[PDB]
RNA sequence: CAUGGUAAUCCUGCUCAGUACGAGAGGAACCGCAGGUUCAGACAUUUGGUGUAUGUGCUUGGCUGAGGAGCCAAUGGGGCG
RNA sequence: CGUCGCUACUACCGAUUGGAUGGUUUAGUGAGGCCCUCGGAUCGGCCCCGCCGGGGUGCCCUGGCGGAGCGCUG
RNA sequence: CGAUCGCACGCCCCCCGUGGCGGCGACGACCCAUUCGAACGUCUGCCCUAUCAACUUUCGAUGGUAGUCGCCGUGCCUACCAUGGUGACCACGGGUGACGGGGAAUCAGGGUUCGAUUCCGGAGAGGGAGCCUGAGAAACGGCUACCACAUCCAAGGAAGGCAGCA
RNA sequence: AACUGCGAAUGGCUCAUUAAAUCAGUUAUGGUUCCUUUGGUCGCUCGCCACUUGGAUAACUGUGGUAAUUCUAGA
């Protein structure tokens, strides 16, 4: 196997992004990032492919007042892909997942980061295109 | 192992230079530098630009082989090359013993039947 | 990797599976109905011109 | 790998069918064992080989590997001749078939076990080397006798000898 | 070199191993591998930023009789560099 | 006969930009289809035309091969 | 402006003698008529609602005019001019637990309710939308896209529509 | 077995939608389409195979691929 690599953050704490599912959930306000250790005043942030976890702002309403996983799948801050290839997308998206990792709806809307893919297989199965 | 073509300027970019370019429809574009994806998120045409290379392609300021093949050698099931060849060169007037024969003996059934009749 | 050869005048179309990355090469990044050479298989594939008539896909 | 009414011809033909039943200890490779014999053959199965495969008919089983319920396969096979005059008792034909059901062998005993030593006519004991005969191993074979089951070993687990312990081939 | 300063730190994933142990549920460790956090020390090939090279275009108003060429408007703005 | 006192019911008002449900629409994006202009991976033939050739008699009937006419049409 | 396929088979022979002529069909067709129709049209006719009275007309509303397309008549749509059209004889808007009618129940007469349902017409085939072939489909036990569900999957893809019989 | 021709636009189900809309009666298409059936017409034109021209093509043989389909390819 092999664990992930590391990339340009770009995605801090407060930032709002969009879910590509079909959970219904449109917005995504990040609280906080899975497995940062933290710093003084910075500010812990997410990229591609990381466990983060957010709360919807709009979308269904019995789904709002919560705090759900997160895996972020899409971005707009640039970074090396160790190929020399720098990727950004149009929008910061990612999709509501459990615990686990298990996305909790069935579909994803617009292409995915192939290293999001690889790091989390059932989202990769259900990820409309590879990117 | 791939050198791409940037998705606007139309150039062979190298490893080391350019990004990429993912977008929610799914479409993927490859730009050379800062210059190029600018332009490009003008939504400029290119073909407007003047050193786009596909530019210069449409305003012309720059600059096959059907080789055919007719074969029929196959041999025939109960016959071979040798047969058939045997069989297609009795030209040397063999072919009008046989076609005479043919055609007297047709005649001399239809005056067997005109005999039967009558 | 398996290739399929046939002789449309003759028949006797068989397949055999290859490994010989090299030998791919040759082939390797051609468009369909190329008149390619094969000869670099064994020292015996020698004056042997072939054509690419297609192929299958890992996935059928 | 035939088609879904062939399954006449063979099932009718008496004396050619073969029903079993897999008793082991837990986690015992009953799953991992049937998935090897489900993986090359098949009547319609396919050739998977990621692990946990048909055996478990159930969610919770693959992502624990435990069994729970015992589920039943058919299962076809053909056979060449050297083994046709192999085999001592009554045989017909080359196209031999085998009703097998996985079943749990776990320390609750879930009577599938027993369910299973019912609606079938052999039983393969599967039991560790470097394990021994667990307890629940003798259980199922206990039952196996009172019911009068036909048994028959398939040790495992040799790799853990092997690479594990190392052991030596007399000491195996 | 007398001396003085001193710097590294922690956490994952694979493997070990679903193994030891345990009835079962459960369930590690060492060697090794791949990373990552914090800090430190550099550095600009690449990516970004800066941009008054006032580099080159575009453009507002005015001004040099106009074209060309330019200039002023406390960096005229703006695009790229 | 009313107020006040007790108990149940029933609706009413109610901050919460309550929430949900469909439809109608405004602006914006817009998959997909069809149409249009192109576009040309390929697949044909004429031009075969080096010829071996030749026949009414080197002025070919042509038997097939071979380049390629590097054109001309689909 | 028949390059077709069967079933009988026969007839004239001077020139002859191998050709010339005819039967029964079937399959054909550009088009006409007829039939099955279909589509759009004429007039009249519909439940409740005014705590719905003025609507419609930029974005066709009401026409004229020349056109596009359609199978055709027709702002169907486009381009230019006119400011029109409907309405207390209830327009418009809202609800309808409204598919309409033939009819059903009740029965002095009169009327009041019910007609989802075997007959007829219309519509739909999960909710929209667009198509190919076909004479005829905006078809769904046809295709394409989206949404919504939703199957298998070696995770690489593939396949769905019981308001048909059960 | 395949190619070809026709049918698959019938029927069956349900009434969600639908309030001069559908539908009922009436009446028009001299403003239109109509496979099929049936009856018409099919020498009306002057104009080097016709005793019959060309080319493909399934089915069929052989070689595959795919976890998988009424997926198919190559020869
Ligand atoms: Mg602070
Ligand atoms: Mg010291
Ligand atoms: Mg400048
Ligand atoms: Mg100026
Ligand atoms: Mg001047
Ligand atoms: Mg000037
Ligand atoms: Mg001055
Ligand atoms: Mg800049
Ligand atoms: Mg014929
Ligand atoms: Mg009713
Ligand atoms: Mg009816
Ligand atoms: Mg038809
Ligand atoms: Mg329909
Ligand atoms: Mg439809
Ligand atoms: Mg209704």
């Amino acid at each position: 196997s092999g664990a992930k690599f590391r990339i340009s953050l770009g995605l801090p704490v407060g930032a709002v992004i969009n879910c590509a599912d079909n959970t219904g959930a449109k917005n995504l306000y990040i609280i906080s990032v899975k497995g940062i250790k933290g710093r003084l005043n910075r500010l812990p942030a997410a990229g591609v492919g990381d466990m983060v976890m957010a709360t919807v702002k709009k979308g269904k309403p019995e789904l709002r007042k919560k705090v759900h996983p997160a895996v972020v799948i899409r971005q707009r801050k640039s970074y090396r892909r160790k190929d020399g290839v720098f990727l950004y997308f149009e929008d910061n998206a990612g999709v509501i997942v459990n615990n686990k990792g298990e996305m909790k709806g069935s579909a994803i809307t617009g292409p995915v980061a192939k290293e999001c893919a690889d790091l989390w297989p059932r989202i990769a199965s259900n990820a409309g295109s590879i990117a | 192992m791939k050198v791409e073509l940037c998705s606007f300027s139309g150039y062979k970019i190298y490893p080391g230079h350019g990004r990429r370019y993912a977008r929610t429809d799914g479409k993927v574009f490859q730009f050379l530098n800062a210059k190029c994806e600018s332009a490009f998120l003008s939504k400029r045409n290119p073909r407007q630009i003047n050193w786009t290379v596909l530019y210069r392609r449409k305003h012309k300021k720059g600059q096959k082989r059907t080789r055919r093949a007719v074969k029929f050698q196959r041999a025939i099931t109960g016959a071979s090359l040798a047969d058939i060849m045997a069989k297609r060169n009795q030209k040397p007037e063999v072919r009008k013993a046989q076609r005479e024969q043919a055609i007297r003996a047709a005649k001399e059934a239809k005056k067997a039947k005109q005999a039967s009749k009558k | 990797m398996k290739l399929n050869i046939s002789f449309p005048a003759t028949g006797c179309q068989k397949l055999i599976e290859v490994d010989d990355e090299r030998k791919l090469r040759t082939f390797y990044e051609k468009r369909m109905a190329t008149e390619v050479a094969a000869d670099a298989l064994g020292e015996e594939w020698k004056g042997y011109v072939v054509r690419i008539s297609g192929g299958n896909d890992k996935q059928g | 790998n035939f088609t879904v009414d062939q399954i006449r011809a063979i099932m009718d033909k008496k004396a050619n069918i073969r029903n079993m039943s897999v008793i082991a200890h837990v986690d015992h490779g009953k799953s991992t064992l049937t998935d090897s014999l489900v993986c090359k053959a098949g009547i319609i199965a396919s050739a998977r080989a990621g692990e946990t495969r048909f055996t478990d008919t159930r969610k919770d089983e693959q992502e624990r590997c435990i069994t729970i319920k015992s589920t039943a396969i058919s299962l076809f096979y053909e056979l060449s001749e050297n083994d046709l005059n192999f085999i001592k008792q009554s045989k017909d034909g080359a196209g031999f078939l085998i009703n097998l059901i996985d079943s749990p062998g776990h320390v609750d005993f879930s009577s599938e076990v027993t369910a299973a030593l019912r609606v079938t006519d052999g039983a393969l004991v599967v039991v560790d080397c470097v394990s021994g005969v667990c307890v629940q191993t003798e259980t199922v074979l206990r039952q196996a006798i009172a019911e009068r089951i036909k048994p028959v070993l398939m040790m495992n687990k040799m790799d853990r000898a092997l690479l594990e312990l190392q052991l030596e081939p007399e000491e195996l």
